[PDB]
């Protein structure tokens, strides 16, 4: 109550903002960036192999 | 108090678990989508 | 007017059916809350709310409201008909109006949710103009603190961040902050930089951004929870990129890396990530 | 008429809060976490590192007192102690060399 | 001669460095004391990772807790933290030890009386009566108005020199005597009256 409940709600808000807006956002954006890069990294090699096959043909 | 503080911790843990699953989900989805895209690109070479 | 600070006022400016106008005249998530009432009927008008805005006040109430959130990918959905409130932000970012000031970094990023990747791409070159001298109450640089991250770190604007010196103007964002709110803003900016370093073109753009001294100072002076977390994320992202870690290690990175025993920064997987970053910095030194 | 007081000091300012409380001092410390020994415990590992730094500082102060001196911080104190030890070792080596050379000079003069 | 000159130069440099090293260590002593206090608090009081804070409970004077907790919370807020420290109260059936507030002059008599023990948080405090009762009785056993003046004069010098006495150390018996200068003066005055 009063100061105690104010501290409780402040702790809840701070914890949710630190875990969601700062950390979970970091994991989500890292996951998105990995999704962008990783498979294109193999698509480039697949394109090179396809180009080599086309050159042979 | 202690129970009130525990709810925020549980919500944070659930959000952490969701973020952890998001990595594998995004990786697999992008892999499949870009496999389709690379197949289309290779088909373009035929044209 | 140009870009400003209190994004709520611009996001709730004079609207250019009724729910779309309310969204154009409601700040923050209240815009989406009011727009969702009419559903497709609101979306049909919200499409033209941002696709048919010409006056400075109307264009501001469109772009800032879009940045505040029908402002989501629904702006270019089926209920929007032929008109779209998402794609035109890319072309609007290159102008000089208040809507252009918002879309320079922030409003275009939010409108890029329909993808419409051009809106995300256009947010890099005009990022410096988005934060020229904001003093008024309106949308602008504070919105670009976090909203513009999803566009700048994206591969669409990854190379353009350093191509037009947009990231160069954002180099001192990782500098030490004298306020807790400023500390949080610097941590968010460093997290955006780390996310960009997690993108292939922006990885080289960060080196081309001429932000090495600021990153080194942030890493050496990383003491706050979020600030140290963002510094560790940036260090881990740029660690495999050769000089991006070697120069920091030669500048004193292992000195702060050795103090990882009491980091507790919650930098995602703080323990393993900090250990790997410290090992890499020590090896490179 | 004292009474129990229960509070939480966030880790972002836990050290600052402890320092501020110790500036004046109102409530005695509890003993709940003491059962976990200096082995890790809550922050006993950090307490162990602080104790090692304090031991290094005490050794430096004892060396300064032996030298007749007048009375990141821990790292600076350790660096200063190492510098003083190196200076003392250099002085002792030079004194030993001077003594050896003086003995040789006396022997050669007598010869 | 060259080696002796080099040794002298090295010793002079070491002494010059130690001149400031000791000055730094003077404040480093208080820094180490504060670090040890924080370490004891951490090792004695646990913490909650869920709360991301150091939490616990302990005895505190209600009058002190009226301002001390608020001051600590304000300092924590001024420490650039997202939120300040808490100031909540706690309750338990156990009776915490407590000490009555000691004045500058009453401290010596209170310490002398407390050598028999303590009491509850607000229980009986025989020190209040004995602060004057002991002078009111020890005077009779030494009643002679030619020596009580001498005793008061001896006590008076200790009170006057208190400014310098508080800094300079003295003999253990001398230090113990100087610790109760006011009590000695009161006893001497009572003896003079007797």
């Amino acid at each position: 109550n009063d100061a105690d409940v104010s501290k409780q709600i402040q702790q809840m808000v701070r914890f949710i903002r630190q875990e969601a807006e700062e950390k979970a956002n970091e994991i989500s954006v890292s996951a998105e960036e990995e999704f962008n890069i990783e498979k294109l990294q193999l698509v480039e090699a697949e394109k090179k192999k396809i180009r080599q096959e086309y050159e042979r043909k | 108090g202690i129970q009130q503080l525990l709810a925020a911790e549980q919500e944070a843990q659930h959000i952490v678990a969701a973020a952890r699953n998001a990595k594998m989900a995004r990786l697999r989805q992008a892999k499949e989508e870009a496999e389709r895209e690379i197949a289309e690109h290779r088909a373009q070479v035929e044209r | 007017d140009h870009a400003e600070l209190t994004t709520e006022q611009v996001l709730k400016r004079d609207i250019p059916l009724q729910l779309l106008r309310r969204y154009d005249n409601r700040s923050e998530s209240h815009r989406a809350q009011l727009l969702d009432d009419d559903g497709p009927s609101y979306v049909r008008v919200f499409v033209s709310i941002l696709r048919d805005i010409y006056k400075e006040e109307t264009v501001e109430y469109v772009l800032a409201l879009i940045d505040e959130m029908k402002r989501a990918r629904l702006f270019h959905d089926k209920s929007l008909a032929s008109e779209d409130t998402y794609e035109p932000f890319l072309r609007l970012l290159w102008k000089g109006n208040w809507f252009i000031q918002e879309k320079s970094c922030k409003i275009l990023a939010s409108i890029v949710s329909a993808r419409i990747d051009d809106v995300l791409k256009l947010l890099v070159e005009w990022l410096c103009a988005q934060l020229k001298k904001p003093s008024h109450p309106s949308r602008g640089v504070p919105v670009a603190i976090n909203c513009l991250a999803a566009l700048l770190k994206e591969p669409m604007v990854r190379s353009s961040f350093v191509q037009a010196d947009g990231v160069k103007l954002l180099t001192p964002l990782i500098s030490p902050a004298s306020t807790q709110q400023s500390i949080q803003l610097l941590y968010e900016t460093c997290l955006c930089v780390w996310l960009l370093s997690y993108y292939e073109p922006a990885v080289e753009y960060l080196a081309t951004t001429r932000t090495l001294p600021r990153l080194i100072d942030v890493v050496k002076s990383s003491t706050k929870e979020k600030v140290v977390r963002v510094v560790v994320l940036i260090l881990r992202n740029l660690l495999p990129k050769g000089n991006f870690a070697a120069q920091m290690i030669d500048l004193g990175l292992p000195q702060v890396v050795q103090s990882l025993k009491a980091q507790a920064w919650s930098d995602e997987d703080l323990l393993e990530g900090l250990n790997q970053l410290e090992e890499g910095l020590k090896d490179n030194i | 008429p004292m009474q129990l007081v229960q509070i939480i000091i966030p880790i972002e300012s836990a050290h600052l809060t402890v320092s501020y409380l110790g500036e004046l001092g109102l409530l005695q410390f509890k003993d709940l976490n003491s059962e976990k020994s200096p082995f890790q415990r809550t922050y006993a590992a950090q307490i162990k590192k602080c104790a090692e730094m304090a031991r290094k500082l005490r050794f430096f102060k004892e060396q300064m007192l032996k030298a007749g001196i007048l009375s990141d911080l821990e790292v600076k104190l350790g660096d200063l102690e190492a510098e003083l030890v190196e200076i003392n070792a250099n002085g002792d080596k030079l004194q030993r060399a001077h003594s050896e050379l003086v003995e040789y000079k006396l022997v050669l003069q007598k010869a | 001669s060259e080696l002796k000159t080099t040794l002298d130069a090295g010793l002079l440099h070491r002494g010059n460095l130690l001149q400031t090293i000791g000055d730094q260590f003077e404040q480093w002593n208080l820094l180490v004391k504060r670090e040890k206090s924080i370490y004891h608090t951490l090792n004695m009081l646990s913490l909650d990772v869920t709360k991301k804070c150091l939490v616990g409970e302990g005895w505190s004077p209600v009058f002190a807790t009226k301002q001390i907790q608020d001051a600590l919370e304000r300092a924590a807020f001024d420490s650039n933290s997202q939120v300040g420290a808490i100031f909540q109260v706690l309750h338990t059936k156990e009776s915490p030890p407590t000490y009555f507030r000691t004045n500058k002059f009453t401290s010596a008599f209170q310490e002398i009386v407390d050598a028999y023990g303590v009491a509850k948080y607000r229980e009986a405090n025989p020190g209040v009566f004995t602060i004057v009762t002991f002078p009111f009785l020890f005077a009779v056993m030494f009643g002679d108005w030619g020596h009580g003046i001498c005793l008061l004069l001896g006590t008076l010098v200790l009170i006057v020199r208190e400014k310098k006495l508080a800094s300079q150390k003295l003999d253990d018996i001398t230090d113990m005597t100087f610790g109760g200068r006011y009590v000695i003066l009161m006893m001497a005055l009572f003896s003079i009256y007797t």
